[PDB]
RNA sequence: AGUCCCGUGGGGUAGUGGUAAUCCUGCUGGGCUUUGGACCCGGCGACAGCGGUUCGACUCCGCUCGGGACUACC
RNA sequence: AGUCCCGUGGGGUAGUGGUAAUCCUGCUGGGCUUUGGACCCGGCGACAGCGGUUCGACUCCGCUCGGGACUA
């Protein structure tokens, strides 16, 4: 599709869960956990004028905490300890191993976090390395900076009181991993996303679920920023790019015309109601009121398919059902829905629509069919003007979707709390003549030299436990039984714990196929 | 504030912080903004501040500047009327995120604008009569306070809340009780978290302290958060709070009492039913302290040698912070005789904090008592000190201190001990 | 030890305590048992004892006194042995009601007399090491304490209980902490309330003590009473326990965690699960301490001249009790600085107690570290007192120290602080 | 009588509360509270059996987060001697010619009963060799005491007794005079003058206030309190119907070893005996059983006392432990039941003529263990009367309570310094003493135009100090009663 | 993408790492059918496919083809 | 000893600081009883006792005595 021709550029950020014994700035292990709460912690974040009074309100929230799971530091009662020396040591190596340069002094920072997931109003973040670059047969791709900063705590629930976090994972190390913004051809974003994930795996790094996360930014000439969020399948990155460049396209497409016909949008709510005051459809009439708005010269284009799948009324439903609705009846797509033609036209009529453009009608309660009215209008003027920067998140297919608007630039101050680390040169080098082999080579170098046929050693590494590990027997009890185990048993309890003992007691009296019965009792 | 190699890389450019300058290594080369060097940190490091926002350090063994840019130096009535003086204690600010450096603020305005709650609450009147960390004060500035508070409850105020540091704001809080005699309220504050964070309990410090100023406890007090939640502060009597932790927003207890009151920015809840209303006295300032006054932990191995250089040394009194009841070691009866044959006062109190001393258990006490230790009932520690510090100036004669300190005189002796006073 | 005129005219009619006199005044004639009189008393006055029981003073100035009398276990092995020391703790006596005088006693029998109990918690050996009240308690008998136990212990004792006093009890289990390694539990104990009272605490303490000595819980402790209820008792890590209260029967409670069991006469409920399991560990003892160590309670006004004093004494090391999160004046900076280029250790620990210190927050922390100060995690200010005089007993090389002290060697310092650690 | 002859030795031993701002040794108010106590604290005494003992020493006190401290719960040491009582404890002992103490020691009077907190009294003499006159002689008054009241109990439960501790620690004087009275007449006049000077100065009025206890003795008889003689001028009766009960109790025992009399603890199930009878109390009874009394016939029901007889006692001591009241061969030929029955309790117990039977119609388990104790009292017949601690009935005669006091151990109490009574503020009330209700009536009268009753009125309703005259009198007397309406 | 289940004669239905697979149904030799069926002997015909571990794998581990359940921005 | 009620014609039952008390019923005059019952107009007959307070107290205060309840 001519990616250097539409001008699209590509970004990618990366962000990976490390794995070490504490977390960042506290001692607290990195695992989390389901038990229930021992101490719920209500609080208060802080702005910075009729608001101030509605936006305090949505700042309230409620912090699970632990006893032994978590300490004072997650909770903002007892000031930050030093950087963790085992987090800065993988990433540093992960960094070298993207051939970027450390830093010579590593600064702790507060990126401002009003959100809620941190517990005291920011993010501590630092910067590992920078100018950075990889390989790929598109091209050699830049990588422009690692950093080391704290996971948030996580959701648990939303109630009449706000959002509720539990600060298990508030402090996990994690590394962002930021690339070159203009990337430009697909197939590359791909590549590099795999190989940073290949190179990621061959470190001290958490495997399983919340784990990694990785967002791509598209972009595209006279269209706009998009951030897509969550995009757990690489080998979906080209699909949903090229996907992306089509909304962005067929917006822009209908940006055009609507110039082309000079669109206006009129905020102008209408109260729609007693046109349906015998209608054929229970979604209106069982509906407390309802309103309508127009959109002059928006006809034929609300309806029009953006993306295999979606339409621009789609993007306005979605605009729109924020602050509560089901989903918006409109013009291109409404002379269906239970709905006749007779009532099609006593709309239009209603709302004083010519018959160039179009309505959009909302069957809700009068107080929020307002506000949802207000946005569908909002998508509707950025129509006029294009394609708007958003975060969307990805679908099971390679759409996407609205999520909210675009993350505000970065505000950042000095986090004093923490010391200074400096990198001494002499310890930064016993590392860079030591990286890591990557999982391709840990399966050939042991399969090499230990006979294990490739599948054998593909598990091995694939679970973790080449490590660990008639050589044939040893692995084909950590990559096939120990897996057996996870359906009857525990097995959880200590690499190296039973298995030293018992892999002992195999060298007399104990059949190889007596293992897995052995070490299980443990 | 750099130095050596650093200061000497940087001045041999003709650079200074806020110049964004482009520095070159052999294989790196950055573009930010100079930052100032904390002291502490040693030099061959530049702090620079990347385009990213991220402040980093930069090796200049080998470096090479440039630079890019030159710094840039860019009342309704029906309400009561509230003084805010700071201490030095900050109860609100603003930062400069061009440079990554918080910046205090202690104005009428500046509170308002962090505060704006407080429009419905009083009208704010807030100047910052001195400022020292609550580490560094001593008992010259307990009076400068009482001096200073004294002043705007003086010109019209109906209520003056001191924003102290926490370190010794209770210390602080006594001096001004035994100073100061008021027909309005007095509340101390300060936050355990900085104010320029999002989540610094300044806030409703403040705006909890300044409900308080307007309730009818005059006396002079102490009101922080109540826990860890953002939702309560305890109205603390100034002669009986504690800092009793290094960091909790709830560091601040209510010692051998329970908190006087319960706040809210919205109001007053009043558990304490037994205090000075408010017009009841009169404005008086009893600024006279004596500068001079031992203060010592009694603990096991402590030589009488501490006890007498103090003597030697001029000094007109001794608080002793004995063991459980009211003891410290018999090798120190001698020198605490010596101390009384000198006409120095000697005072008793316990380093549990909760309790009452009853010297006359034990023989250890008695014998103690024997040589002219003065017990002090119930009274804390470092308040026991303030106090001193206090009496021996209101007087030199040495059976009269001795009187005053058993005198209860802003609520630092109470009579009786509560089941209620030692909950955990 | 009468004196004075008492004595002149008691004398000049031959007659000692305990013997039954009759005294005849110009309105009145008592006769009772003369009993000794305390010295703190002042003469002029005969303490009698009439025949009804009741003990009064009676003036002799117009006196005339007459003499009218002349003064006058099993073995069942099964269950574990436990050695109960006596350092001058005495939780359990007997009274003589033909004096009024109560009287110690610490016999593996008397301890039987008056706690049958015991009889079938473990085999009771009861020595009485020394002498000597907590009050007056000093870093030379620590060790003669940590000789005394690794005596019993070694002699074969499955269990090992101090009767020790309570205002000192801390620092001294804090000192054989550091001084014992043990492979069975080691419990200090004793009585709020004199053992002579029918309420003493001393008999539930003493049998839940033993109790514990008996547990798995290996290292040195102190098991008090958990309530003013006489139900249970909480088995305190000794590094980790501080005498709060000036008498409650609960005034025992650990400061930087939480108690390590719940004991009873009949069984330990073990709350903590992390401790020095039985046999894990070999009897070692390091008997040495450096009894010179500066215990510095910091505070506004205190004057950098005191630290000198104590460099100038020849002070080996000072640990200093700052306020919150671990600061003290920077009037003291120099000093403190002064004291590193001699060699001398610093420690810092903080007044309130509860919680963890951090120099690094803030600039006065920071200069201080600057100056070389050490600081002690959540350490309490006695514990890393009593460990700066084990630490410089084991050592003089300044470095090492510093890295002894942050060393946690016997569960002194905590990593994490756990809210369940500030109830109130 | 001719008390003099029986050889009669009476004394009082009363105990007055002191209404004092604060207590004791304490500061709490010294005014009792029915409100709900703040907090409970569980508590074990300790002897010096040691089994049953020591479950026998559970116990529950009631504290309050104000009106109680931690003295009252043995958690803080007792505070120096209140100043207030050892004021009106002197004025007290002066008005009763007493010789003040040079020097006030506090002592422990030795207290294993759950009363306070601490396992003892905390008890001071404070004056000594006291005397008053009465038309039969002058009688002496040995000692005056100051001590702290005892805590109230208030519930019973399988966990122990529970006590308050609001009335604990309230001052208290005892007065105690010669043990030898021989005129209960005098006895009488003794208590109703130490009432009229008690009533002259700082003194609680109202209820458990006063508290007088007199200790009847007979020679070849025996040593015997009378615990709240609530009404004086019943004095003279209780003691006459006491030293009656002695006498007679002493020809009940001789009786008893005249035949030899043996007391066998073996209980009979007598039920059957009574498979249809005429007595609703039985017939309804669960269980039945029955004990007999060798050679007991005939002294059952003896009247020993104006109006009670042994049996009475009996039925006292198997009171307790649950039961209405036993029923006993002497009145069993009535009640309700005939002969052909009578002779067949008789005969299913194996009885003679000469001996008697007690029997028990109630729930088997307690009927077992109060026929144990009426075997207990009848065995304590046969060695006679005993000292024993009695109430006095609405009439004059008195019922068994429990044994006599044990000799009161006592030492000292060290954590309470001592009190040196300044002889130059000692006379400062030597020379003012307060005048006594009598004086004050008069004086009113004689200077205020009162009559008689208003100035009576006045006094008894102590309003005197408050106080046209006979109107500031008569709302003070006669209306702010109707106030308490 | 993550967790996970199902795939057994021609039709359905059980159950299993082993010297290998249950009935009903289908189809067929004989017996008894006083040249139906029913019943009685006996026959035909399955483990989805590739690897890895294994002495041997439908049976344990992974990957495919096939159906599905569930979860997939904080 | 406590605190709270009651203590009213022979018996019962309401009601009260005041120029002081209810009908029921017993007793008894007259009438009718179409010359028994019974109905109908009436009469005799009380507010326990001593005080204080009151211009006057059963009804306010206390105290005797008696009946009743509860509390220790
Ligand atoms: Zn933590
Ligand atoms: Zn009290």
């Amino acid at each position: 599709m001519d990616w250097e021709k539409v001008g699209l550029k590509m970004g990618l950020e990366i962000h990976q869960q490390l794995d070490t014994e504490s977390k960042l700035f506290c001692p607290c292990r990195t695992e989390l956990t389901d038990s229930e709460p021992d101490h719920d912690i209500v609080r208060n974040l802080r702005p910075t004028r009729a608001a101030f009074e509605e936006a305090m309100r949505k700042l309230h929230f409620h912090y699970e905490n632990y006893h032994e799971e978590t300490c004072l530091v997650e909770a903002d009662e007892e000031p930050p300890h030093p950087l963790n020396p085992e987090a800065l040591e993988i990433a540093v190596t992960i960094a070298l191993l993207l051939n970027m340069r450390v830093v010579d002094e590593f600064h702790t920072m507060r990126k401002q976090v009003i959100d809620g997931s941190n517990t005291g109003g920011f993010q501590r973040t630092g910067l590992v390395a920078t100018d950075g670059h990889l390989e790929t047969p598109q091209g050699t791709v830049k990588i422009e900076n690692l950093c080391l900063e704290e996971d948030a705590a996580r959701r648990i629930r939303e109630t009449g009181d706000g959002v509720v976090f539990r600060l298990d994972r508030l402090g996990i190390p994690l590394v962002e991993i930021t690339t070159d913004p203009s990337m430009s051809d697909p197939q590359q974003l791909r590549e590099v996303a795999y190989q940073i994930g290949q190179i990621l795996r061959s470190t001290r790094v958490k495997r399983g679920l919340g784990t990694i996360r990785q967002d791509l930014n598209i972009s595209i000439r006279d269209g706009a920023r998009v951030e897509v969020k969550g995009v757990q399948d690489l080998d979906l990155i080209p699909e949903i790019v090229e996907r992306e460049v089509k909304r962005q396209l067929s917006l822009v497409e209908i940006r055009d015309t609507l110039q082309e016909r000079g669109a206006v949008v009129e905020d102008k709510i209408f109260d729609v109601s007693e046109v349906f005051a015998d209608t054929e459809s229970r979604i209106i009439s069982s509906a407390e009121s309802v309103l309508a708005v127009k959109l002059r010269g928006f006809d034929g284009l609300i309806g029009v398919e953006i993306q295999p799948g979606r339409r621009l009324g789609t993007e306005m439903a979605d605009y729109a059902k924020k602050r509560g609705v089901s989903g918006i009846f409109h013009t291109d797509e409404l002379p269906a829905y239970g709905i006749t033609e007779e009532e099609v036209r006593g709309l239009r009529d209603a709302v004083g629509a010519s018959q160039g453009d179009a309505v959009v009608m909302v069957a809700h309660e009068r107080v929020t069919a307002e506000n949802a009215l207000r946005e569908v209008i909002r998508r509707a003027e950025m129509a006029i003007q294009g394609v708007p920067e958003e975060t969307r998140k990805a679908l099971p297919d390679g759409n996407t979707q609205y999520l909210r608007p675009l993350p505000t630039s970065s505000r950042m101050y000095l986090e004093t709390d923490i010391p200074l680390f400096r990198i001494e040169d002499d310890l930064l080098e016993g590392i860079r003549r030591n990286l890591p082999e990557l999982p391709s080579e840990k399966k050939e170098r042991i399969m090499r030299d230990y006979g294990l046929s490739e599948d054998l050693a593909s598990q091995l590494v694939k679970r973790n436990l080449v490590d660990e590990f008639d050589t044939t027997v040893i692995a084909s009890l950590l990559a096939y039984t120990l897996r057996e185990l996870r359906r009857e048993g525990h097995d959880v309890d200590g690499l190296g714990l039973d298995e030293l003992r018992d892999a002992i007691k195999l060298l007399e009296v104990g059949k190889i196929s007596k293992d897995a019965l052995r070490d299980i009792v443990a | 504030s750099y130095q050596g190699r650093a200061r000497k890389f940087l001045e041999s450019a003709s650079i200074d912080v806020g110049d964004m300058v482009l520095v070159e290594k052999p294989d790196v080369t950055y573009e930010g903004m100079v930052l100032d060097r904390a002291d502490d940190a040693d030099d061959r490091h530049i702090v620079l501040k990347l385009e990213n926002g991220y402040n980093i350090g930069v090796e200049i063994s080998d470096a090479r500047i440039e630079l890019l840019e030159k710094g840039s130096e860019p009342e309704d009535p029906e309400l009561p009327d509230v003084s805010i003086i700071s201490t030095g204690g900050t109860v609100a600010s603003i930062i400069d995120y061009r440079t990554g450096a918080v910046h205090p603020a202690f104005t009428a305005d500046d509170l308002l604008r962090a505060n704006p709650e407080l429009l419905d609450i009083a009208n704010i009147r807030g100047r910052a009569v001195f400022n020292i960390l609550s580490e560094n004060m001593k008992p010259e500035y307990w009076v400068e306070t009482a001096r200073a508070v004294y002043g705007e409850i003086k010109d019209g105020a109906d209520g003056v809340v001191v924003a102290h540091g926490t370190d010794t704001m209770h210390y602080t809080s006594a001096a001004l009780s035994f100073m100061l005699r008021t027909p309005v309220p007095v509340v101390f504050t300060g936050a355990q978290r900085s104010s320029d964070r999002p989540s610094s309990d300044a806030s409703l410090n403040i705006q909890c302290s300044v409900r308080a100023a307007t309730s009818e406890i005059a006396e002079v007090t102490v009101c922080m958060h109540a826990t860890m939640d953002d939702l309560s502060c305890h109205l603390h009597r100034g002669v009986k709070v504690r800092k009793m932790h290094t960091s909790r927003r709830d560091t601040f207890r209510s010692m051998n009492a329970l908190p006087l009151a319960e706040v809210t920015p919205d109001g007053i809840k009043i558990l304490e039913e037994n205090y000075r209303k408010r017009g009841s006295d009169e404005l008086e300032l009893s600024d006279r302290v004596e500068e001079r006054v031992a203060f010592i932990k009694s603990y096991p191995g402590i030589s009488p040698d501490i006890i007498k250089w103090h003597l030697d040394e001029g000094y007109r009194g001794i608080v002793i912070e004995g063991t459980g009841l009211g003891h410290c070691p018999d090798t120190l009866i001698p020198v605490i005789g010596e101390a009384h044959d000198m006409g120095v006062p000697v005072a008793m109190t316990s380093q549990c904090l909760n309790g009452r001393v009853n010297m006359n258990v034990y023989s250890t006490g008695r014998r103690l008592l024997q040589a002219g230790v003065i017990p002090c009932d119930d009274m804390l520690p470092e308040v026991a000190y303030v106090k001193m510090c206090w009496v021996l100036g209101q007087t030199d004669d040495p059976e009269m201190a001795r009187e005053m300190m058993r005198e209860n005189i802003a609520g630092e002796i109470n009579e009786r001990t509560s089941i209620a006073y030692f909950r955990g």
